[PDB]
């Protein structure tokens, strides 16, 4: 809950998710860059996010 | 009398290193907002809002 | 290193090498450095960068 973790502030969890590549699913009100190029997606660019 | 042999030592130490003082200068210390802040019982410190 | 001492120079400057007060510093000992009530208080977030 990216609204508890805001509110908390401790990003221990999120960032062991993280560095561990532990599939997750951040849930919360978010804004996103809409992407048309296919050579981005082959890219991988939204992983890099 | 000064003999040599009585005299010459070997001193062994560490080839380097460096000492800290303020060890709280390597926390990094960061704080909820004040409206957030909990009290012991994991409630509000104040909850009349 | 060789050294040329009088044994009392060399009794004293022994002393010196072998009773150091420098101890090993990690990040273990600094988080260990904080108080155990802070560390655990949930209104603070306390990171090792």
């Amino acid at each position: 809950n990216l609204e508890e973790l805001m509110r908390t502030g401790d990003y221990a969890q999120i960032t062991n998710m993280l560095l561990n590549n532990q599939p997750v699913a951040l849930v919360g009100a978010l804004p996103f860059i809409t992407d048309s190029s296919v050579i981005s997606l082959v890219a991988k660019l939204d992983a890099t996010v | 009398q000064f003999d040599f042999r009585a005299s010459m030592h070997m001193l062994t130490s560490n080839l380097t290193f460096t000492v800290y003082s303020d060890l709280l200068a390597f926390v990094s210390a960061d704080t909820v907002e004040p409206i957030n802040a909990v009290a012991f019982d994991n409630m509000r410190i104040m909850n009349e809002l | 290193y060789p050294s040329i001492l009088h044994p009392i120079d060399h009794a004293f400057n022994e002393y010196f090498l072998q009773h150091q007060l420098v101890e090993p510093l990690n990040n273990d000992i600094i988080f260990n450095y904080i108080p155990e009530r802070i560390r655990n208080d949930v209104n603070y977030i306390l990171n090792m960068d």
